[PDB]
């Protein structure tokens, strides 16, 4: 039971720092998203590289 | 020979070949930023124009150097304006006094017929300065211009569509400004002296030269020479011929309008139409193409200058101050850039101060809204044009994950709470119920929380799955394939769309097709389901299919804005999709949902606008956003989760993602034919680098690639942000623009200013909070053309104030011309248009003559025009003469434009269309109209002899195709003389197999049995055919025909021209000859009647004794309402008693409401207010989720065949061949999908049951707020013999509504005045008609079950969505 | 302890929503914090890869350490920034300069270098320099709606508007009497003993030659 | 209480997948 | 009855991923 309570004290602590921290994030965007996105569709498809993957490997993404 | 050039401009202007023929003619030029153009060798086909001896007398005495086209523009008007009076003798022709003498007559007919028709002689009197046949040449500053490029037009047509002669060109010599056409371009010639003006230079006179001619001693160029000269293209000609005749129409409908009424007219002054052309001109003519930059303001400020007009409160005037300040920052920027004087440029600021120094009333002001495309288009470049997009589109954003996280949760929020309070019950949810809570209790007991708790527990969305919805495998439509598009070539070939000798290479492979309609027959297999395929497997995402294309618009005044282009089977992926979204999920969004505020009613308001659930008062305002600049700001990290949840919501998967996986993949440029990219070469060309025209990685999305999404999107953070405000919105969206309005309440003891002013506080408070929400989504609101306003709206594509709506005639009736888009140059065609756009602009007015003249004045020029300068034969040919052996008179002329179409004649313009558009029987109307037309004209014995014209040759076909017509050569279309040459080819070009199945090779069988089949009945009943026909596979033959006509090479394939020819002749012939056609037996028996249903009746059984064979015709006849009902007054006020100049049952009455809800800007006409009246207001067992179209249809065909037949009678056997063809239901089943039946007369019923009517008058819809209209009082009609009788009860509240509307359309109302009368019905019209049933005695002996493999007609499974 | 559990489930369910839909919104390139740093002081450009930041200023500061140089990023910062300082009660309200002021003003004047034109350049300058230009503005446009011109609104300004009461007329330097526009030559007269603009002085012309004329409207 | 047991085993799944793909990040 | 044994022992995985959930928000957010 003091394990539980101790553990439970941990774990609000945490949930309370992420919710906070949460609120107040922001991003950017980027230009290797929707390619990555392409690339990893097309693998789980098929199972091999789009043909002429060269512009993947120009986008930093064939990997 | 069927296509010709464009008779109107629809194109952007180009100037890049120009810099091509001035180097192979010796001249300088810089139109191009392109530096490809500077060296490369010129293309043999306007290289070779040099060794015309025309072109070389022609610049014989000019300079070595040009000017750029705008610069001259200005001369260019002024000199046609004021020279064109001595060149009648070009075109003596169009005989410019008959034109003139037909519209004065036809005003004073107009007249005449109104004043019978409402009763009161002297409604509208003589003001004896417009009816003077001297008025338009004297005092019209552009008619003889126009006349002139009228006549000159045609001569440039000719010259064009020829494919290049080197000895076809025209010219015209005037005082000032030669003009010369050769091939694909125009050259303008001026004198020097003319430009320079007692300057010291050429550059000091005109400082935009300096762009092109920097800083240097142009005098040794100009000495020796008494001209210089500009090359242009044929657009730029079309655009000024169009610039005259819109100012032409403009200014002639104002100053008609303005002797009209001269206290107050919905039309700008004269003056301020003066000084506003001139200072266009010459702002256009010192700035060049950034000239438009400044004239594009004028719409904006216009609707500033309407805003200033209610109750004052500060934050009225900020728009218009904004305006301003945006008006000189660019005035500054122009300024510095050519270094110009503040003394020079006064036309801009003279500009700006004649637009809001003029105190015009708000309709005014919408009037002059209209004017702005007056002035002309610019020239574009594509490198100034893909330099904003590329900024726009590489740029990165920074987002905020809560507002994204959040908008997403509210998207599958209305999703959900759209089914629930669609079928009443949860979706089958697959999720674990632990991670929600909330919606656990929810969900078990089958309830659905409130909006006011959404809020609080928004995220719980975040987890809930589910069963798919939106079945994949069947669309409504069907029909978008087919219709026209343009698409890219495949990225082997894609060099090709370029010119050989501009590029420096010849490109090895050659493209095989390109346009839609030529593709979509050589697609040998096309399956949905294979299309679907080709989406699952990402097959697209292959390096062939990696191409990507824009182009340009057509008539616009910004710098540039581009539509894409796609490969064929990308833009078959992009169809579906958009397809799929329209019919299944873009349904639970309501992108429409507005209506104007003050028109509401004010329960509707309060249950509307309370938050949770009466002493309280709405009131609302209203803020407008632009919706173009969305396009470029979506990125990926946005919509992955949008994307995501629609494939689950349709069960396919990577099918909603293939603009974001395919476009940042391909190069971007634009498919100018001669501006390829800067730097592209032979070993370049695998993988090009990026320069000013094309780059890599575009990251957002195009202009109309996935609408639907975005729109969604769209209304999901409007909904999220009035879930934060607690405040009620509602938004609208039109073309671009979308209108938000926020409703606020009050107690009912408030003053009116705290109202306003607390009003446009709330609706500020909700754009602040909009504007934050898309900017953490990376789109990004700008204040500053952004305004709060609480009376201004737009709502269709109208303009309100306060609920008053304003005028907006000139937008459509200033394009009126003698020539349209049709097919060799059809006459029918080009009236029909007329016809057309003057009953749509006399609904958006309330002065009918000032456009009625210019109506009648386009119809006599489009006859005499065409008679002497057709394109489709020889220069000279004189059709008359050939038809007739003699020129045609003035007479004959008239009394082919007096008669009706349906009889075979040239009038369009019918004046019943002033009151409203659908008409239930055209022929009755026609006969009144003919009847009183030849009344007023004296020759009251023509008619017997002008209506019985002899019967042609048609089968049965024809007649069910045109079930209200008569059997008469002369009014029957074009398209009919080549549909069967349509047909031919399609039987030879196609390999696609859902045509091939379509049009087998037994179809003509089919459509001669069918027909004969319908038209077996005892009584015969032609609508009931026409509706069934349309439903049949036949009826879809007919839509994919008209679909696939609009093409080329396809309706054009020597002897076809010859056919055409004659066909021309022949309807000449029917046209303008009415002694050749007579029937003297018909006109004997014509003779003895007297009401117009009977002649109508004898007319129809006589034209179609063949195919009815003795039998009777029912159900078509239907009397006019104009000769069925008279205006009668009861009682008139004693200020409008002076005004008209008059000194003293079964009925609708009418009345005129004496209370004023708003007015601008005074009570002083009638269309300026608003009341509280909405008399429009007054006038199934199973159903299944998802039905397809076939479905729809052969329900709609069961319904009226068994509406139709007698209870007693053996109708299964007649219903199985028809619904074999259509779907594969048994008999039984399908009638537990029919609504209530069992009460109609069939004769009456199935024309108000089935019929297409006109819901309201043709008329500004502020009148009918005012309008008491009373039904109760006619007798024995108000179902005892009313059910049974020939009046429609829809259409005299549309009469009684436009009589009050016409007759009080000039009077000067005040705040005693008051108007009562009542419609009176007349005896010789009305009949008694029968219940009647019809009788087949065979059933359709034809095997209709071949379409089974088409799921085009046939729909193998048709209930596989839920029963409901 | 049913209350202390249950709030922490629901929490950790909401804050597993939240920080699942963050992780796949940016999923599989985004960029760690070490290999961002090392790549925006190696090159002095950020990567082209997203990143995330704690606050919105963090990313308004994200420069190279050895220069301070804008990069895209904190371009869209700061755009983003003058959005969030908006407020309704100033929501698209016109920020102008007493240049830009003195053009509008201009904008709504009949004819050209009359004496009200010389008055409205006064007038626009004196109101910017006291802060009073809303104010000034917001008057001139109610005197225009209840129905008047634009040079009755002008001289009623003058008599009224609290920004004008005593205040000397402003001093110009011209060449001679032959420089003043001509349309304006007509009401100059003799410099009063103590001129003020709300009496109807406009300004002071004074030549090269020290002679002073006043301009009265 | 065997409700909060559930509800709990379901939250540590689906830790456990978001752990997985945060895995992948890193 | 499997319920109880089985908080006992999830709530130190929970308490686990937690902690990886703090180390984890130290190396992928930027706050320099
Ligand atoms: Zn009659």
């Amino acid at each position: 039971v003091l394990k539980m309570g101790r553990t439970l004290e941990a774990i609000s602590k945490g949930m309370s720092e992420m919710l906070a921290k949460y609120d107040h994030l922001v991003i950017s965007t980027g230009r290797t998203t929707a390619p990555a996105a392409a690339f990893d569709a097309y693998l789980n498809e098929h199972g091999v590289p789009p043909p002429q993957p060269a512009i993947f490997k120009d986008l930093g993404v064939a990997q | 020979p069927t296509q010709y050039p464009d008779a109107r401009l629809s194109s952007p202007i180009i100037l890049d070949q120009c810099d091509l023929l001035a180097r192979s003619l010796g001249l300088y030029s810089h139109y191009s930023h392109n530096p490809k153009l500077r060296n490369c060798r010129i293309p043999h086909h306007i290289y070779r124009l040099r060794n015309s001896t025309a072109l070389k007398t022609f610049l014989q005495n000019c300079s070595i150097l040009t000017v750029p086209f705008h610069s001259i523009w200005d001369h260019i008007l002024t000199s046609i304006q004021y020279d064109a009076i001595n060149h009648v003798d070009d075109f003596k022709y169009l005989l410019p006094s008959e034109l003139v003498k037909y519209a004065n007559w036809d005003n004073e007919f107009l007249k005449a017929y109104l004043n019978k028709i409402l009763g009161l002689d002297h409604v509208f009197s003589a003001s004896a300065r417009s009816q003077c046949e001297d008025f338009s040449p004297k005092e019209n500053p552009y008619y003889w211009g126009m006349l002139l490029l009228v006549h000159l037009s045609q001569l440039a047509r000719r010259i064009k569509g020829q494919r290049g002669s080197l000895r076809s060109n025209w010219k015209f010599i005037g005082t000032d400004l030669e003009l010369f056409g050769i091939a694909d371009f125009v050259i303008f010639k001026v004198p020097v002296k003319t430009i320079i003006r007692n300057a010291v230079s050429l550059q000091a006179s005109k400082p935009g030269l300096r762009i092109w001619y920097r800083d240097q001693n142009l005098t040794p160029y100009l000495c020796d020479d008494e001209f210089i000269v500009s090359v242009a293209s044929y657009e730029c000609f079309i655009m000024i011929k169009d610039v005259f005749i819109e100012r032409y129409n403009t200014w002639e409908i104002c100053a008609r309008a303005w002797l009209e009424d001269s206290d107050g007219a919905d039309y700008p002054p004269l003056d301020v139409l003066g000084e506003l052309y001139n200072q266009g001109d010459q702002i256009i003519a010192m700035y060049l193409e950034d000239g438009f930059k400044l004239i594009k303001h004028l719409e904006p400020l216009c609707v500033s200058c309407i805003q200033t007009h209610g109750i004052f409160t500060p934050r009225k005037y900020w728009f218009q101050s904004q305006m301003i300040k945006s008006y000189y920052d660019e005035l500054h920027d122009l300024n510095l850039k050519l270094q110009i004087s503040d003394n020079k440029a006064e036309c801009a600021q003279n500009f700006i101060k004649t637009i809001v120094q003029a105190k015009l009333t708000p309709q005014q002001y919408c009037e002059l809204f209209s004017l702005q495309k007056h002035w002309g288009h610019p020239v574009l470049y594509n490198d100034v044009a893909l330099d904003k997009v590329k900024k726009h589109a590489q740029s990165t954003k920074i987002l905020k994950p809560k507002v994204m996280f959040e908008t997403f949760c509210v998207f599958k929020f209305i999703v959900a709470k759209n089914h629930y309070h669609s079928q009443g019950s949860w979706y089958k949810t697959t999720h674990d119920l632990h991670l929600t809570p909330y919606l656990r209790q929810h969900i078990v007991s089958n309830s659905f929380p409130s909006q006011a708790e959404i809020y609080q527990h928004l995220w719980e969305w975040y987890f809930v799955e589910h069963e798919p919805l939106f079945s994949t495998k069947i669309i409504s439509d069907l029909s978008i394939f087919i219709k026209d598009r343009a698409t890219a070539v495949n990225q082997e070939c894609w060099d090709s769309v370029f010119d050989r000798s501009v590029l420096g290479y010849n490109p090895p492979v050659r493209f095989q097709s390109k346009r839609v309609p030529e593709q979509f027959l050589g697609q040998a297999d096309f399956s949905l389901n294979q299309i679907l395929e080709f989406a699952e497997k990402l097959e697209y995402l292959a390096p062939s299919y990696r191409n990507f294309s824009f182009s340009l618009k057509e008539k616009e005044l910004n710098i540039g804005r581009t539509f894409g282009k796609l490969p064929y089977r990308v833009r078959n992926v992009q169809t579906l999709a958009e397809a799929l979204l329209a019919d299944g999920l873009a349904k639970a969004f309501p992108s429409n949902m507005m209506v104007v505020t003050e028109r509401e009613q004010k329960e509707a308001l309060l249950h509307q606008a309370s938050w949770h659930h009466e002493n309280a008062i709405v009131r609302g305002a209203s803020f407008v956003t632009d919706l173009e600049k969305y396009n470029l700001a979506f990125r990926y990290e946005f919509t992955r989760h949008f994307i995501d949840y629609c494939n689950r919501c349709y069960g396919v998967k990577n099918l909603f993602d293939w603009m974001h996986f395919l476009i940042p993949l391909c190069y971007m440029h634009v498919s100018d034919f001669y501006s390829p990219p800067h730097c592209v070469t032979e070993d370049n060309r695998n993988n090009p680098p990026d320069c000013a025209n094309a780059y890599h990685y575009h990251l957002g999305g195009i202009e109309g690639l996935q609408q639907k999404l975005w729109t969604c999107i769209s209304c999901a953070q409007i909904t999220l942000v009035e879930l934060k405000t607690k405040l009620k919105l509602k938004s609208s969206v039109m073309g671009d623009n979308q209108c938000i309005t926020t409703l606020s309440l009050f107690p009912i003891d408030a003053p009116n200013d705290y109202q306003e002013n607390e009003a446009e506080l709330n609706a500020a408070r909700v754009a602040v909070e909009l504007a934050i929400t898309t900017g953490y989504s990376g789109i990004f609101l700008k204040p500053e053309e952004t305004f709060v306003h609480s009376g201004f709206i737009y709502f269709g594509k109208k303009q309100y104030l306060n609920g008053v709506q304003l005028p907006q005639s000139l937008k459509t009736m200033a394009r009126c011309g003698p020539l349209s888009d049709s097919i060799f140059d059809d006459l029918q065609g080009s009236l029909a248009s007329i016809g057309t756009s003057f009953e749509r602009g006399t609904s958006e007015t309330r002065h009918i003559f000032p456009s009625r003249w210019i109506a009648s004045f386009h119809s006599m020029l489009a006859i005499n025009l065409l008679n002497q300068n057709h394109l489709g034969f020889p220069l000279g040919f004189n059709i008359d003469i050939s038809c007739f052996k003699k020129p045609l008179t003035f007479s004959e002329k008239l009394i082919a434009l007096i008669t009706p179409q349906v009889l075979g004649g040239l009038s369009f313009l019918n004046p019943e269309k002033l009151f409203y558009r659908n008409i239930s029987d055209p022929l009755t109307s026609g006969l009144f109209q003919l009847k009183n037309a030849l009344e007023f004209l004296e020759k009251e014995e023509l008619f017997y002899i002008l209506i019985s014209k002899k019967p042609g040759l048609a089968d049965a076909s024809d007649f069910v195709m045109n079930p209200l017509g008569l059997n008469v050569p002369g009014s029957k279309e074009i398209i009919t003389f080549l549909r069967q040459t349509v047909r031919e080819n399609i039987t030879i070009t196609s390999q696609n197999r859902i045509i091939n199945s379509l049009f087998h090779i037994g179809s003509d069988l089919e459509d001669q049995r069918v027909c004969e089949w319908l038209l077996s009945s005892n009584p015969v009943m032609s609508r009931f055919a026409a509706d069934i026909f349309s439903r049949t596979p036949s009826g879809k033959r007919l839509q994919v025909l008209g679909y696939l006509e609009g093409t080329r090479t396809l309706l054009a394939s020597g002897t076809m021209l010859m056919k055409l020819r004659e066909l021309t002749r022949n309807r000449w012939k029917s046209w303008f000859s009415y002694i050749d056609a007579l029937d003297d037996d018909l006109s004997e028996s014509l003779e003895k009647f007297t009401c117009t249903v009977d002649v109508a009746n004898f007319l129809r059984a006589y034209s179609w004794s063949d195919v009815l064979k003795g039998k009777r015709l029912i159900g078509a006849t239907l009397p006019c309402l104009l000769e069925q009902f008279e205006v009668k007054w009861i009682n008139l006020s004693e200020d409008l008693r002076e005004q008209f100049n008059l000194s003293s049952l079964n009925y609708v009455s009418c009345a005129l409401d004496r209370k004023v809800v708003q007015k601008h800007p005074s009570v002083n006409r009638l269309a300026w207010t608003i009341g509280n009246r909405a008399p429009y207001i007054g006038s199934p067992p199973l159903r299944v989720n998802c039905p397809s179209a076939a479905l729809k249809e052969a329900i709609e065909m069961v319904s009226r065949l068994l509406w139709v037949t007698q209870g007693t009678a053996d109708r299964e056997k007649l219903l199985i061949p028809l619904l074999n063809s259509r779907v594969n239901l048994d008999y039984q089943t399908v009638l537990n999908f029919l609504p209530t039946h069992y009460s109609g007369n069939i004769v009456h019923r199935y024309n108000d049951q089935y019929g297409q009517h006109s819901f309201m008058a043709n008329r500004m819809s502020n009148t009918s707020t005012r309008a008491i209209i009373s039904t109760n009082t006619l007798g024995k009609y108000a179902g005892q013999a009313a059910i049974d009788s020939n009046i429609i009860f829809q259409n005299t509240i549309n009469l009684g509504v436009a009589v009050l509307d016409i007759a009080l359309s000039l009077a000067k109302l005040s705040s005693a005045s008051n108007v009562t009368f009542r419609l009176m019905l007349n005896k010789c019209c009305t009949r008694h008609v029968p219940s009647e049933y019809l009788y087949f005695d065979k059933p359709l002996d034809v095997d209709l079950n071949k379409y089974m493999d088409n799921e085009l007609v046939y729909d193998n499974d048709p209930l596989c969505s839920g029963i409901k």
